[PDB]
C-alpha cells in the first residue's frame, strides 16, 4: 500500500473520493497539522481555516468551513465539512468588509443575535490573511 | 598579598554557574516560538518581536553574572 | 467568544461559518443552488403529555 | 585585613548562583504568553498586560541576588 | 575577629541560592494563569485572584533566604 | 570561641538551600489548581480544598530548613 | 574541642539540601491528583486514597535528612 | 584524633544530597499511576502491582545514600 | 595518615551525588510504561521486556557512582 | 606524598557527579520509545533500533566521567 | 608563587560547570524544530532559520563560561 | 611542587560535573526524533539528517568540559 486515500466530502458536493494524496495541510483545534502517506491514526476537530491538497503537479489549496478529520489505520484521511472555498478568484474582498463590518455592529445589536457575531468577526478575519 | 589574590580566581569560577540561568532560560523562551509556530502559522510578525523581548529578559542573568567573573579578574 | 459556553451546539458552530463564506463570495458566482441552501422556513413546537403544545417558534 | 578581604570575593561569586531564577523563572512566564498567543490571538491586551506583571515578580530574585553581590565587592 | 568575621561573607553569597525557589517558583504559578486563560478566556476574574494567592506563597522562600542574607551582612 | 563560632554563619546560609524545595514544590501544586480550572470550572469547591491541603506537605520543607537557620544565629 | 565542634554546624547546614525531594517530590505526586480529578471527576475516593500513600513515600526523603540535622546539633 | 573526626560529620551532610533521587523519582513513578487511572480506570489491578514495583526500584537510591550518612556517625 | 584519611570519607559522601541519576532516571524509564499501557493496554508483553532493558542501563550509574564509595571507606 | 594523595581521593568523588547526565538522559531517550510504542503499535522496529543507537550518544557521558575516577584512584 | 597559582586550577574546573546552559540549553531549542517538524512538515524554510538563530542565542553561556576556564589556565 | 600540584587533581574532577549537558541534552534531542516518527513514521528522511545535526551542537559541552579534565592530569 503506497500513499494514502484522501476523501473529502461535502453536504451537497464530493472533491475526493478514494484519491491518492502525497500531502494535506488542515488546521486542527491542537494547532495546524500535516499528513502524508504513512500517519499514525489521529481523531482531531477542523476550525473554520485553510486546507490545501498537494500533489507531484502543483497543488491546490480551498478554504473550509470546519468539521472532523479522522486518518484511518489503513493510512486513510478523511475530511468532512459543509461549505468549500476555491482559491481566491471566488471571494472579493468588497463582498467581506460588507458584512464584516456589520458584523460589529451585531454586537450593538442583542446578546442573542450578538453571540453569533462573534463567530463571525474570527472566520472573517482569516478570510483576509487568505488574499496573501 | 597572596591568599587573598587566590580567593579572586576562586570566585570568578563560581559565579559562571549563575550562567546557566541564560542558557536553558533563553532555550525555553526561543523554543516556544519554534512550538507556536507549529500550532499556528498565521501569526509570525506578532510572536516574533515579543520574542526578542523576552530575550533581553533572561540575557539579563548572563550578564550580571558575566559581570562578576571580570570583577574578580580584570576588575577587584 | 465562547460558543459551546453560551453560543450553540458544534453543528451551529460550523453553521455561521458556512453561510458567513457563501455570503462571502462573488454575486455572480452564486448559483440560486446556494440561495435556497441558505433557506429554511421550519417551525418547532414543544408538545406536553396531554398532546399540550407551546407557542410555535422559528427554527 | 586580608584573611577576611578574600572571603568577600568568595562569597560574591556564589551570589550569582542564586539569579538562576531569574533566568529560568522569567523564561517560563514569557514563554506561556508565546504559548498562549499561537493558540488565541483573540485574547492579546489582556494576557500580555499581566505576563509583564509575572516579570517584575521573577525579577525580584534577580536583584536581591544582584545587590548581595555589590554589597561584597562595592560594598561591605 | 578575623576569622570568624569571614565566614559572614562566605555564608551570606550561599543564602542567596535559596531564592531560586521563588524566581522558578513564581515563575510556573505565574505561568499556569497565562497557558489557563488562552485555553478559558470566560473564566478570568476566578483565576486571578487565587493566582495571586500563589505569589505569596511562593514569595515565602524568597523573603526567609533573603532575610538570612541581612542577618550576615547588616545583622549578625 | 571563634573557630566554630565561625561555621555557624557558614552552615546557616547553606541550610537555606533546603528551601527550594518550598518555592518550587508549592508552584507546581498551586499551578496545577489553575490548569485544572480551565479545562473545567465546575469542580472547584473539590480540587481548593484539596489544593490548600498539598501546601501544608510542601511547607514542611520550607519550615524545617527554615528553623535550621535560626538554630544556628538565634539558637546553638 | 573546638575544630571538630565547628564540623557539626557545617554538615548540619548541608543535610538540609537533601529536603528537596521532599519538595518538589510530593508537589509532583500532589499535583497529579489535582490534574487527575479535572480529566476525570467519576473517580475520586479511589484516587485519593492512594495519592496519600504516595505522600508517605515521598516524606521518607524528608524525614532521613531531617534527622541527620539533629544527629549534628541536638545529637552527635 | 580530631581532624579526620571532623570530616566524618562534613561528609555525612553531603551524602544526604544523593537522596534526592528518591525524592523526585518516586514521585515521577508514582505520578504516573494517578495519570494513567485518570485516562483509563479499566486498567487497575495491573498498573498498580507494577507501580510498586517501581517504588523499590526508586528506593535504591534512597537506602544506599541513607546507608553512607550512618557510616560516618553510627559507623565509620 | 590522618589528613589523607579524612579525605576518604569527605570523598564518599559526595560520590553518593552521583546516585540521582538512578533516581530520577529509571523513574522517568518505569514512569513511560505507566503512562503507556494505560493508553493502550493492548500491547503489554511487548513494553513490559523492553521497559525492563531501559532498568539495567539506567541503573549503571547507581552502580558506578555506589562502587567509589566503597573504595573509599572500605577500599582505598 | 601525603597532601597531593589525599586530593586524588577527593577529586574522584566529585568525576562520579557528572554520570547524571548517563542516568537522567539515556532515561529521557529511553521513555521516549516507550511513549511512542504505546500510542503507534505500528512502527517498532525503526524506532528500536534508532533508540539503541541514542543509548551509546548517551553512554558517553557516562564513560568518560567514569574513566575519570578510576584515574584518580588505579590511574593517577 | 604557589598558594595563588593552585587557585588557578581550582578555579578553571568550576567555571566548566556554567557549560550545562549550553548543553541542555540547545538541546530544548533544537528539540523544538524536531517536535514541530514533525507536527508540520509544510512549515519547514521558516522555523528552520529561526531556530538556527536560537542557537547562537543559547550558544553565549557556551562560550563565555569557556573563555572563563582559559583565563586561569592559559591566561591569568 | 606538592600544594599546587593537588590542585590539578581537584579541579579535573569538577570539570567532569559539566559534561551533564552532553548527557541529558543529547538525550533530549534524540528523544525527540523518537516521539516525532511515533506520530509520523513517514517523514523520515526530514528529521533524522537534522537531529544528527543538533548531535554535535549538543556534543560541544561534552568536549570542552572533556578537555579541560586533560589539561590538569595530562596537560597542565
Amino acid at each position: 500500500s503506497s500513499g494514502l486515500k484522501l476523501q473529502f466530502a461535502l453536504p451537497h458536493e464530493t472533491l475526493y473520493s478514494g484519491s491518492e494524496v502525497t500531502q494535506v495541510n488542515l488546521p486542527a483545534k491542537s494547532g495546524r497539522i500535516g499528513v502524508l502517506a504513512n500517519h499514525v491514526p489521529t481523531v482531531e476537530q477542523l476550525l473554520p481555516g485553510v486546507v490545501e491538497v498537494m500533489e507531484g503537479s502543483n497543488s491546490k489549496k480551498f478554504f473550509i468551513s470546519g468539521g472532523f478529520a479522522t486518518v484511518q489505520p489503513d493510512s486513510q484521511l478523511c475530511v468532512t465539512a459543509i461549505e468549500a472555498f476555491p482559491l481566491e478568484s471566488f471571494s472579493q474582498e468588497n463582498i467581506k468588509n460588507l458584512l464584516a463590518e456589520a458584523k460589529k455592529n451585531v454586537s450593538s445589536s442583542d446578546a442573542r443575535e450578538a453571540a453569533e457575531a462573534a463567530i463571525q468577526v474570527e472566520v472573517l478575519e482569516n478570510l483576509q490573511s487568505v488574499l496573501k | 598579598m597572596q591568599l587573598v589574590l587566590a580567593a579572586k580566581y576562586i570566585g570568578a569560577g563560581i559565579s559562571t554557574i549563575g550562567l546557566l540561568g541564560a542558557g536553558i532560560g533563553i532555550a525555553i523562551v526561543f523554543a516556544a516560538l519554534i512550538n507556536g509556530v507549529s500550532r499556528n502559522p498565521s501569526i509570525k510578525d506578532t510572536v516574533f518581536p515579543m520574542a526578542i523581548l523576552g530575550f533581553a529578559l533572561s540575557e539579563a542573568t548572563g550578564l550580571f553574572c558575566l559581570m562578576v567573573s571580570f570583577l574578580l579578574l580584570f576588575g577587584v | 467568544s465562547a460558543w459551546r459556553k453560551a453560543g450553540i451546539s458544534y453543528a451551529a458552530y460550523l453553521n455561521v461559518a458556512a453561510q458567513a463564506i457563501r455570503s462571502s463570495l462573488k454575486t455572480e458566482l452564486q448559483t440560486a443552488s446556494v440561495l435556497n441552501r441558505s433557506q429554511t422556513d421550519a417551525f418547532y413546537t414543544q408538545y406536553k403529555n396531554g398532546t399540550a403544545a407551546s407557542e410555535p417558534t422559528p427554527i
